DNA sequence: TCTTATAAATAGTT
DNA sequence: AACTATTTATAAGA
C-alpha cells in the first residue's frame, strides 16, 4: 500500500 | 570526460536531459554497486527540471520509507552545502 | 582501484567499512553534480549493515519528501533488479 | 589520512 | 545511439 506508506511518511514528516 | 565541465545548470535543454538520462543510470549503478559491496538498503528520489519524480530502491522503497519513519534522528544528514565544502577542503 | 573488484558482498568488517564510507561519499557527490547540473532536487536514504541511517538531501530533506507524498506515482522505479537488467543490455 | 596506480564514468564528437 | 579520449572514482598501500 504505497498510499499507506505515503500517508505515514506525510504524518512522521510533518509532526 | 572529453573536456572538463563546471559544475553548474546546463541552459540546453538537450544538453540538460542527455547529461540527466546518462548520470542518472550512473547514480543508480554506484547505488547498486554500494547496497550489494556493503550490505545496504538504499532509497533515491530525484525530481528533475519539470518535476517528474524517479525513484530508486536497492530492493522496496515503501519498507525503506516505512523503516526510515522509525528514526527520529538520521545518524548522520548531509547536504550540498556539506558536499561543496568537503570538496573545498580539497581543492 | 589498484585492482577490479567484483561486485559481491565485501566478508572482511573492516574492508567493509572503509569501502562504505568512501563510495558513500562519492554516491553523495555523484547526486550533488546531478542536482546542479541537470537542476534535480535529490533525496538519498541509505541504511548501512547494522541499519544506522544516513541521509543526504540537494537542499531539504523534508521539502522532498513531502513532495513525494503528493505525487501519486512514480514516472519511473527502479531496483537493483532493473539496474543489472539494464547492465545485461548494456554489455560490455 | 594520504597517495597512487588503476578502474570506471562521461563530454564531446560522431 | 557509437565511440573514445579524458576526467573522475577508488582499492590497495602507506
Amino acid at each position: 500500500g504505497s498510499g499507506e506508506v505515503k500517508m505515514k511518511l506525510q504524518e512522521f514528516v510533518l509532526n | 570526460g572529453r573536456k572538463k565541465i563546471q559544475i553548474q545548470r546546463i541552459t540546453d535543454e538537450r544538453n540538460r536531459q542527455v547529461t540527466f538520462t546518462k548520470r542518472k543510470f550512473g547514480l543508480m549503478k554506484k547505488a547498486y554497486e554500494l547496497s550489494v559491496l556493503c550490505d545496504c538498503e538504499i532509497a533515491l528520489i530525484i525530481f528533475n527540471h519539470s518535476n517528474k519524480l524517479f525513484q530508486y530502491a536497492s530492493t522496496d522503497m515503501d519498507k525503506v520509507l516505512l523503516k526510515y519513519t522509525e528514526y527520529n534522528e538520521p545518524h548522520e544528514s548531509r547536504t550540498n552545502a556539506d558536499i561543496i565544502e568537503t570538496l573545498r577542503k580539497k581543492g
